[PDB]
Order: C-alpha cells, then structure tokens, then sequence
C-alpha cells in the first residue's frame, strides 16, 4: 500500500535504455527537445511513460531530477557523452543475482533516515512498524533519536546505536523491496545478522527487535570501559602473528573479524589495543580504534554465556523466505537454527566475512546491496572481486550527508543499469500520472 | 611529459587531479574545482577519498596510498606530491 | 503468509542453467549421477540448493518432479538432449517485460482449479478472497461449482461461468505473483478486462465481482437464445466479405473481435452463425460456435445501454498498480477511467485485441502470460509476433485436464528459461529444505 515517494516529493527518476551508447544519447537529446518545447509537460507523466512504454535494452542511464532544469541538465550531459552528478549510466551485463548485506556499526550519521521519513511512505511505514517493535523493550523514541530531538538519548551509546541502526537497515530493505529489488540471499556482519533475520523473516520483527535491544543493553552494562574493537588494513593471518606478542599467557587481544583480504578487526582490553594501533600507525599501516565499540567477538563475552541464553530464551527462530549466509559458522542457514545459542555464537565467534563473500561470488551472486545509511562493506567486496578477477556490483544505499530519494534513486539506478529488474513505475504511484506520447528514436 | 618544463608538469597534474575530483563530485566541468579549496569543504567523505585515489592510480598508472587524499588536503598539494610520485 | 505448495505436495521444480547447451546437458548428467549414487538425498534439499547456490546462466532447463524416478528421467533426458514431458528448456534471450492476458469464455474445463485448491495455499487463499466478494451478490458457492458438488449450478449457464472464470483467472494471477512474476501491464478480452482491473487494483475485488455477476445475469435474462459468438480462423477482411452473404437486408452477423492475423470472432443470431460455421468446415476452415455465448459485441447490446448504466452506477474506478491496455479504446489506462459507461463500451464495442498486442510489442513487451485454465489467446499472440517479426513468449498457465503444481511449475519454467526472474526458493517453503553441496561441473 505505501508508495516509494510522497506524492509531492519533487525528486523523480527517468530510466532510459538503447541498443548501443549512441542510441541512448540520441533519445536523450530528442527527450530534452520534447521537454524544452512544452513548458506544460508533467515530469511524472514523462517518467511514468519512460518506465512503462519503453523496451528494456542493454545500454542504460537514469536521470534523477527534481525539476525541468535538472532534467535538461541530465539529458544534455547524457546527449554529449558527458558525465553529470544526477545521471547514473551502465551496461546490463550482470545476472542480477542479489545478496543484501547488513553491516554492524560505522553506517551511522546524524540526519540518517530523516529525509526518507518525510519523503518515502514505504520507508516511513516500515520504520514505524520496526520502531514500534523496539519500543516495547525501551523507554525512548527511535524517531526522536533519528531526528535528534533535545530530550532523546545519544547515538554514542552502543545500547541506543544498535536498536537504531537495526530500524534503519531493516527499513532501507523494505524501500528496495518496493522498488522491486528483493534479495535472493542475505548476509550480516555481527549485529547485522539480526537485521538480515528480520528481513528474511527467520525472526519475527518483535523477536529480532528484543535481541538487539537486550544484547546491546547487556554490553552497555557488562562490557563498556573494559575493551573495544580496532580495524587494521592487513590480512587477518598477518594480524594474528602480531597479536601473539601481546596476550601471551591469556587472550587479551583476539581477531574479531576476517572482513577482507587486507581488512581485519581485533577486540580486547583498551591498552593492548591502543599499543597495537600505535606500533602499526608507525609502519605505515591504516589502523584505528572504532568508537562506541565493546570487545565483543573475544574472550570478554565468554563469562556472559549463561546470562545471554536466559536473556534470549524467548527467540522462536523459523524458516525464512531467503537463505542467510552465516558469518558465524560459514553455513547457508534457512533461519530455523537462529535460536539463543546462535545469538551467543554471533556475539562471541570472529565474524567470517571474507570467506562468505568468496563463497557468494562462487555461488554466482554478482550484485551486493548494502542495506545501510553509509557504505561500510561495499569497497571491501569490490577489492575482493578485482583481486579475484570477478565482475560484481557492490552498491551502497545512502551516504553521509546524502539520505533522501535522490540518493536512493542513484543507488537504485546503480543496480538497474547493471541488469537488475526495477519497478521504476512505482516512483510515480498515487500521483494520477498518465502515459503520454514520447519521441521515438531509431526505434518505437 | 618528459618534453615538458616543471611549471608544465605542475599544470598537467593539477588539470588531472581537478578533472578526477570533478568526476568523483559529478560536476564533470574539470575547472569548477578550486585548486586552493580543501577536499573536506568540496564534499569529501572517506569513500570519496579512495575513489579519487583509484581514478588517479588508473590515470597515472601507479599504485598510491589510500590515505594520500587525506595526507595532501588540496588539489594543488596532491598535484605537487604526484610530481614526487611519478 | 500463504505458500506456493503444501508441504505434503510431492511436486518440486529443479532449475539448472549453463553457459551453453553442452554444459547444461553436462551439468544435468553429472547431477543425475550424484542423485543415483545416494538414495538418502532429499529432492527438496537439492531443489533449494539448485535455486540458491548456482550461477544464473543463458541456457536453462527446469525438471518438474514428484519422485526420484521423475528426477533421473528428466535429468537423463536433459543429459542426452532428448525431450521429456517433465522438462522445460529455453535460452534467456527475452528482457521479460511481462503483460498479463485475461481472456473471456473458452478457457473453462471441469475441475479446472481443484488440484490447486487442494495443494497450493496461495491459490486457495486468493480463491476464497475473490469467491467471497462474488458470493456477496449470488446464493451459490464458486468452490461448489468448480468442485462439481451435486447441488451446485451448471457452468453451461453464462451467469455461473463468467463469475467462476473471474474467480479462477484472478486467483491464478496471485499464484504467478507468489512465484515472483508480477505484471508490468494487464490486457483483457471482453469480460476478462474485469479480471484485469481486479488484479491491477483499478476496481476493488467487491466492485469487479459485482460487475461480472450483474452483467452476466443481465445477458442471461435478455440475450440468451437471441444470438451467440463463433470463432473463425480467417483474416477480418475476408470474414467481413463472407459475412455480407448472410447480411442481405438486415445484419444478422458482425465482427465481435480481431484476435490474430487469421483469428476472428463473429456475433449474431444462432441460425445464421451455425450456417456460417457449417459452410466454413465444408471448405476446411477452423470455425466453432463458442458454447455458452450471447451476441455481445454487437447491436443486440444497444437496447441494454440504459439498464447497464443503472446496474453498474456503483463502480468507483481508481489508479491501479499497473496500466491496463484497453482493447475497447486502444488507450493505455491507469484504471481510473473504468466507469459504468466504459463497462457498457466493453460489452458493446468489437474487441481490438490484435492491434493492442501490436502496441504492446512496440512498447517492449516480449512475455505474454495468459492467467487462464486453458490457453485461448496465446496462439493469436504468437501468430501476431510472427507477422510483426517479433521474438516473444506467449505462455498459458493451466491446460484442460492438467491443473496442478506440475502444470503451473511447467508454465513458470517456460517463462524462466526465456529470462523472466522467478522466486524458485519459494517452492520449498515449509519443507525445512537445507542447502547441500552439489557436484561442480565447471569452474564455479
Ligand atoms: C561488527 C563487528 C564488530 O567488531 N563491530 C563493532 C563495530 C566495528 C565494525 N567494523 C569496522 O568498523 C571494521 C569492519 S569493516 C570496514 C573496514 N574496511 C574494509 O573492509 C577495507 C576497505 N574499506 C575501506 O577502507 C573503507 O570502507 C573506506 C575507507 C573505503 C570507507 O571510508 P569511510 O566510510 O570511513 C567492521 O565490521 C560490529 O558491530
Ligand atoms: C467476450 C467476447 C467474446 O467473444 N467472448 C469469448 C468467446 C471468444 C473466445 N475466443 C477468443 O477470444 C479468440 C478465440 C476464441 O475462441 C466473450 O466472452
């Protein structure tokens, strides 16, 4: 029922496709002249007409426009083989087998989700549903946090951050689904698996919400101050060797995430971690301690085992609608095995991301949609793809300071232009747009 | 650019970095970017920094540090470092 | 959330695909060798595994199977490039822009939707919802009629058939939608436009139900006996010429529909119509009186104009989710213009099917799903593609005496092997299928 776009949202997308690049330029120039000549044309009529009455062809370009002059700018640049900030182009050369990627922390920024609360009814609807479910288990308001009201808790607090990023990531998924982009599989990084399970339907919304709320609250109580996570731009095995120096006679530092060929996360007590980061900042290596992070995925969580199994005894896992590529046990779960023990293992075992990306590649997944507010895993996935000679698209949803329909439609165009089927017609729903006559070029 | 003066090098590398930044920004003018303006002010997150580095690596046919954009804040500074790099 | 298939239902589909026909038959023969070695392998595990873990490639087959025997049979055949009854093959060379076709009478057969009520929860749930809307306006049960219950009225009667065909068509649309195949547009033939408007949301179920019930009851009261419609396999022009022989003085016969370059419907008084059909058979021309028809799409509905306007004054047409290509006016409609007067024009105007099939080819539609119990319009469409030189798929849903999951998955495969994206994983819902290792044929 809820639409991609508020009926008064000025942003709309114009999808175009030709046989070859010259046909795409010619139709764009014709379309520009069609618009220039008639000041009375509805941008929604033309959009609906492009999205409904045009052949789907290999060479693709989407113009994201909120006005005539943004449409003439886009179609002008398109027409003279020139780039532009609001034109996304590509060849439909991918199979479009899609995996939705739910990271943990690092996606967050102040203002995330706001522009879409005000401008996307689908996003708003899903955000209300999911927020509604988390607010059974907390006293604060998810919308109020996201909108940055005076009274609202701080995102610096792991126990506010996790439930919020969960709402945002799960709500972004439903916006893709309304655009016609459904996952054929789902992957999650630590707390991202809680979102993937909600999006897969393996956990009820209510059960998923309660897990991220109770586990992040348990970490705020037991683990804040006693340890953190650091990111290091070395292969994991190289970092394992360096870690051995510290934590000689006990696990003070442990690998927390094999994220990439040259990207690993380490967890443990703050001092050992800061010593490791400085020793490595010396030898040119990109290593930093992530803020608002506890030393999960380490021995520090072993003592909370009995408390976590009781806290999450309520979870009734069930078979989901798509497979979850576990980054805990490296299996292809159907979701019915995501009980209390899984959610302990999810918070204890080092995140095995790098190998499930390779496994996904081999299984023929060639489109990676990160259902997040800023891309934390997509560049890693691209770097892995090129090191392996694979053609994939790793596509983020929103970015820092770009969190509205213009950004969504650009990300939606990233995936359409590379051969994912998209319901562009849905951009115009509820507007009473009509199909109108379009210039034909070399065809139609 | 061996048959080119130092000032000519400065100018070609500055035209390269400004063109590549404009492509990442999407303006695509290639002259819109101000050489003095810092990348932060232009609208640069960490992701835009590594995209600029990828494009400059491609164009110069060299492998550059991921932090090179952060380390040399303006196009002029990055152009000047690239004289040392190539 | 209703499921394609009952857990207990033996029928599952196995999708395969290869870079080329030889790899496809190579992969088939390798997979049969795997299945033959181990009697312990779950057909549902291998099903879900084939749906999820294998690249999506140009050259495609689906094995429809309720047993190890039918699996090895399919795969042995596929491996020896030999046709089998339970194997659909094709190359994915269509864009898969899909238009849903809704015919009128002709698709009915005894027990048409019984197997799907008994074994597809999604089809049963949608059949209950649509029937319930119809049963607000009649004293009989659509289920009872379809099942052949003793007390149930006869399908021979136009006023039972139309609403039953309405129920079956709209329900079949929802079965496709559950397998991940949704219309990019809808077309209907006479009454089939009502089913089209129901599926597109242009009419409410309640409105659409009441239109088909009341109009079919009107024609039963006013028109039965006074005329009928026949199919003739000649061009419109040559049928106009043949018609003129009977149309000496008062007109007894006229073109009711243009359906295909050599396919045409004629309406008029029964004696004239039988005489026309009888003299055509003598020559070797395919022609039949269609069973339970009246001389709709003719001057005989002219005196019903006022009564139809009064009878269908309740309708509240609205913008639907997909455009409706009107056969009556040859316009692309959002569904808000389907008022009483339109439903009169739908019952009076000769049906331009063939011209709007041409308009749909030209707007890039290369897949035509007929949401029907037996193909009536798919042959016309194909012949229309041949004459306009277009590569299209024209794909029925069910056939006479084949009305279960084996025929639906065989129609779903027909659409998939030509390059419509389908949600194969959905066929394994409820079964606790688990992804398993599959023999690799080639680099993966
Ligand atoms: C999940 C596990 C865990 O420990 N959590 C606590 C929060 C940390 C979550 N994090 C990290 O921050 C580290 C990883 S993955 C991201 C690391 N990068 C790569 O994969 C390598 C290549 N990419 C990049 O260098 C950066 O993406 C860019 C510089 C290109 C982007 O720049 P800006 O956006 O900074 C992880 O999982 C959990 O909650
Ligand atoms: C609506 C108009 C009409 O003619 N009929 C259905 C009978 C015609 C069935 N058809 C075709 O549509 C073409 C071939 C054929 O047999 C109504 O119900």
């Amino acid at each position: 029922a809820p639409a991609l776009a508020e009926v008064l949202a000025p942003t709309v997308p114009w999808p175009l496709s030709g046989k070859n690049p010259g046909a795409l330029q010619g139709q764009a120039a014709r379309l520009a002249a069609h618009l220039a000549e008639d000041h009375d044309l509805s941008l929604s009529d033309l959009g609906l007409s492009l999205a409904t009455t045009r052949a789907r062809l290999e060479h693709r370009a989407v113009v994201v426009l909120g006005s005539r002059e943004e449409a003439l700018g886009g179609l002008g640049a398109l027409g003279e083989q020139m780039p532009a900030g609001n034109v996304v182009t590509g060849a439909a050369d991918l199979s479009g087998k899609t995996v939705f990627v739910f990271p943990g922390q690092g996606s967050q920024w102040a203002g995330m989700a706001v522009e879409l609360l005000d401008s996307s009814p689908v996003f708003a609807a899903r955000f209300a549903e999911v927020a509604g479910a988390v607010e059974a288990y907390v006293d604060w308001s998810v919308e109020s946090v996201v909108r940055g009201a005076d009274e609202a808790p701080s995102l610096d607090r792991i126990e506010i951050l996790q439930p919020v990023l969960f709402t945002v990531m799960v709500s972004l998924a439903a916006l893709w689904r309304a655009a016609g982009v459904v996952p054929d599989a789902v992957v999650g990084h630590c707390q991202g698996e809680i979102a993937a399970a909600a999006v897969s339907g393996a956990l009820s919304l209510g059960d998923a919400a309660q897990v991220v709320v109770l586990r992040s609250q348990l970490f705020a109580d037991e683990l804040v101050g006693k340890g953190a996570v650091a990111s290091v731009s070395l292969p994991a095995a190289e970092v394992e060797a360096r870690i051995a120096r510290f934590n000689g006679d006990a696990e003070l530092l442990s690998i927390a995430g094999n994220n990439g060929p040259r990207s690993v996360t380490v967890a443990g007590q703050v001092a050992a971690l800061e010593e490791l980061v400085a020793e490595l900042e010396a030898e040119g290596v990109r290593a930093k301690v992530i803020g608002s992070t506890v030393a999960s995925h380490s021995a520090q969580v072993d003592p909370l085992h009995e408390r976590i199994l009781d806290l999450l005894s309520f979870v009734q896992p069930r078979e989901g609608s798509v497979p979850l590529y576990s980054t805990v046990n490296g299996e292809v779960l159907n979701g019915a095995e995501l009980d209390a023990s899984y959610w302990f293992e999810n918070s204890r075992r080092p995140v095995s991301f790098e190998p499930v990306v390779r496994a996904l590649f081999a299984d023929g997944f060639d489109v990676f949609v990160e259902s997040s507010a800023h891309p934390v895993l997509t560049y890693g996935i691209s770097e892995t793809a090129e090191a392996a000679g694979r053609e994939v698209l790793a596509q983020g949803t929103l970015r820092r300071e770009e969190g509205g329909l213009a950004r969504f439609y650009s990300s939606l165009a990233g995936v359409w232009t590379r051969g994912v089927d998209v319901d562009w017609a849905g951009a115009f729903a509820g507007r009473g747009a009509r199909v109108v006559d379009l210039p034909t070029y070399a065809f139609q | 650019m061996g048959a080119a003066t130092p000032a000519e090098r400065d100018a070609i590398l500055l035209d390269l970095v400004r063109g590549q930044v404009a492509a990442v920004l999407g303006h695509a003018s290639g002259e819109d970017i101000e050489p003095g303006r810092a990348f932060k002010n232009l609208g640069f997150d960490s992701l835009t920094a590594v995209e600029l580095r990828d494009r400059l690596g491609a164009a110069t046919g060299h492998k550059l540090p991921a932090t090179i954009v952060f380390d040399y804040p303006n196009p002029t500074a990055l152009a000047q470092h690239l004289r040392a790099a190539v």
